[PDB]
């Protein structure tokens, strides 16, 4: 059995005589987040293409280890993926949140006035 | 000298980033054979040096991203209140009732658009809810606030005395825009829906996507190469061969593999640099168009330029130019200066015209002829030395107050 | 990079040539010295490809500077967000190693108030037009100003113009325009 790549992926067995299913197993990569060793010494380990399967935290840009999750809004200031980013606040350890956007304000619009 | 105007529209759209890619240096070229990384370990840091190489090339797309669409720290939002001094504005406006926060023409673009070998891929920093966000917030602040908000806090205008100051800036008094409003609303809105009938196409952006899946495919198919070897795949010629003298096999295709990423690399390296050329362009293009009223002639759109609208794509930005076009024409008489009383006259702003009747001044982009005045014009020397001129009277409003 | 990828083997007996062309016997050594060119070769390739890409990188940001130079520091430029933030007033150029430093001067206007404004005005049934600025009231009668400084004053025909009867224009508001010349008329 073959693929698009022509790579053997289905095999039949001499003695069962069945489609047999074969997958890839090896697979995986380190990426590792620190506050900065002056700063601290915890670290949140980062593994970049692996379902939460092998305080978890899964998302769209991998499976993620060591860092507690929070609804609670901030700006910005380390990259992962997928709009979320790391830092060390509280006592202060490492957290992950949707990345925020400055604020919110409208303005007026009268249409009869002017600023 | 025209005598009407029509408001039209026109695009276009320019690419952004590319789709990150990650290749192992050591996973691809051999797999789990042990002894083909140690062969490998004596060529020495051509691994590490790919693999920086990609790196860099990834950090710069998300830079891209973070220089051409990060102008506001303030999120401005629409305010509920529609219908901006008769203008509609539907298509384009994120509607809260549909689920996705894209608009019509967003969803449109949007839809039009089409690992054992380490062909890891990574996602981008912003999703495209981000860049959606930023296009409704840079839309809604130069709706609202006028040019006057990218240069420090924004200000409400009414949207008729904005696009009455960008009239200004063309070289037409407000009389125009206040006098056909109506009209100029109807022709805006014709426009918008011409625009949005259109695209119901977009050959700049499914070329790049096209470039690297041709790219990526050709290293894929390069595994299958011998390499003037005894097969291609590392565990067959392990379990056939000895390691006393498998180096030859190996070596071989080690060299060409390698010899392959060469290639790709330096490929994908000339490719990002005209794609971070064009982001620089594109970002160029937001500064002036966008949030300001720019005097470079065909370069905000085509023709005298008003005002831009912006948009979002898939890998891409989608820009809509806004524009001021002469429509009709007549034919009249001119004369560089008129002489009144042995004194020479220029116009101040506008140009003399002669119906034949008698003779006029306006000014040089809408037809509006008005009686000759002591204020639209000025005097200097005399009329001996201009090559062409004529004689006329020149009105006076100070003889009203001899009474 | 360059000098740590001199010392490797490339699959050779070892990286010295000297002990190479001492080891074994001269036709014999042909395919090491071979192997080894090649090495070396390819990694200074590599190393050459790199350079020229960095330095066509730098002669199109130098263009950049020199542009910005021409622009910014030889007078104004209204292309806004170009040479500086807000508006831009001046530029002053400075020299470091490897670069340039420059200084944009700006304008950034710092606190507003609300006002209530209105497109034309008119006066005698024929609409009057602002030359430079705008119609604001606080509420006890109407000033023009100019657009981005509270500069009130009283508006004049030598201020505004006409340009028809007010039946057409929307907004407008009924008010009175004082005449300088005609108390002169006595
Ligand atoms: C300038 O051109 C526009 C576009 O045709 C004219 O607007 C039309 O005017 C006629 C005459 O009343 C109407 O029947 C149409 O409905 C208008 N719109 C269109 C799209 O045709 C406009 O009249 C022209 N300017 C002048 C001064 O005539
Ligand atoms: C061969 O396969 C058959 C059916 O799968 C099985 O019954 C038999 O034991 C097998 N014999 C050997 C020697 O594999
Ligand atoms: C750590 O940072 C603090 C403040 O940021 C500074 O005072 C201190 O010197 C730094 N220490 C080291 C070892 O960098
Ligand atoms: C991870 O595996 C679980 C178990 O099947 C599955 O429910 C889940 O959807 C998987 N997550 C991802 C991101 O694949
Ligand atoms: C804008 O045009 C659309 C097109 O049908 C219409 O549904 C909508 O009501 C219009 N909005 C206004 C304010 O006229
Ligand atoms: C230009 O317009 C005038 C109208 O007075 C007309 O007499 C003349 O023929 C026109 N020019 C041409 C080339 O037709
Ligand atoms: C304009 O051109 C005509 C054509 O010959 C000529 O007779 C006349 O003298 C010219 N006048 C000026 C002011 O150039
Ligand atoms: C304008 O009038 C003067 C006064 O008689 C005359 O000398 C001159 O020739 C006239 N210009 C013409 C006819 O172009
Ligand atoms: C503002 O209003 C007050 C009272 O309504 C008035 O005295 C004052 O003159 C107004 N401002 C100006 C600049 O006239
Ligand atoms: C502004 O909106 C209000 C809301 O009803 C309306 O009464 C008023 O006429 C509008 N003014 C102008 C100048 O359109
Ligand atoms: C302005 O005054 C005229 C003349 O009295 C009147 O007809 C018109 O309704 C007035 N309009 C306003 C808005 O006061």
């Amino acid at each position: 059995g073959r693929d698009i790549d022509d790579t053997t992926d289905a095999v039949r067995d001499p003695q069962t005589l069945e489609i047999l299913d074969i997958t890839p197993c090896s697979f995986g990569g380190v990426s590792v987040i620190t506050p900065g060793t002056n700063t601290s010494n915890q670290v949140a380990v980062l593994y970049q293409g692996v379902n939460c399967t092998e305080n978890v935290f899964q998302t769209r840009a991998g499976c993620l280890i060591g860092a507690e999750h929070v609804n609670n809004s901030y700006e910005c200031d380390i990259p992962i993926g997928a709009g979320i980013c790391a830092s060390y606040q509280t006592s202060q350890s490492i957290i992950a949140y949707t990345m925020s956007l400055g604020a919110e304000n409208s303005v007026a619009y009268s249409n009869n006035s002017i600023a | 000298i025209p005598i009407n105007f029509t408001i039209s529209v026109t695009t276009e759209i320019l690419p952004v980033s590319m789709t990150k890619t990650s290749v192992d240096c050591t996973m691809y070229i051999c797999g789990d054979s042990t002894e083909c990384s140690n062969l490998l370990l004596q060529y020495g840091s051509f691994c590490t040096q790919l693999n920086r190489a990609l790196t860099g090339i990834a950090v710069e797309q998300d830079k891209n991203t973070q220089e051409v669409f990060a102008q506001v720290k303030q999120i401005y939002k629409t305010p509920p209140i529609k219908d901006f001094g008769g203008f509609n504005f539907s298509q384009i406006l994120p509607d809260p009732s549909k689920p996705s926060k894209r608009s019509f023409i967003e969803d449109l673009l949007f839809n039009k658009v089409t690992k054992f070998n380490g062909l890891t891929v990574l996602p981008p920093l912003l999703t495209d809810e981000m860049i959606a966000q930023y296009t409704s917030a840079l839309l809604a602040g130069t709706i609202t606030s006028g040019w006057t908000f990218g240069a420090g806090a924004a200000l409400q205008i009414p949207f008729a005395m904005q696009m009455a100051y960008r009239f200004n800036g063309i070289g037409v008094t407000q009389n125009v825009l206040y006098e056909n409003q109506k009209l100029i609303a109807n022709q805006f809105n014709s426009a918008i829906g011409k625009i949005q009938d259109s695209l119901s196409a977009l050959g700049k952006l499914q070329d790049v996507v096209n470039q690297n899946a041709q790219a990526l495919n050709t290293l894929v198919k390069q595994l299958s190469s011998n390499f003037g070897a005894i097969s291609s795949v590392l565990n067959d010629i392990l379990a056939r061969l000895d390691p006393p003298e498998a180096e030859v096999q190996i070596d071989r295709l080690i060299t060409g593999r390698l010899q392959s990423l060469q290639t790709y690399v330096t490929q994908q390296l000339i490719r990002a640099a005209e794609i971070r050329a064009s982001a620089n362009l594109a970002a160029t293009k937001m500064s002036e168009c966008v949030l300001g009223q720019s005097k470079r002639v065909d370069f905000c759109g085509k023709g005298y330029h008003l005002m831009s609208f912006p948009q979002s794509a898939p890998h891409g930005v989608v820009f809509l130019h806004v524009t001021y076009v002469p429509a009709q024409e007549k034919n009249f008489t001119t004369a560089p200066a008129i002489c009144h009383d042995g004194k020479a006259h220029f116009p101040r702003e506008g140009v003399f015209v002669s119906n034949g009747t008698h003779w006029f001044v306006t000014q040089r982009n809408f037809y509006e002829p008005q009686i000759i005045t002591t204020h639209n014009t000025f005097v200097s020397g005399n009329c001996d030395v201009v090559i062409g001129i004529v004689n006329n009277t020149v009105y006076d409003p100070l003889q009203p107050e001899l009474d």
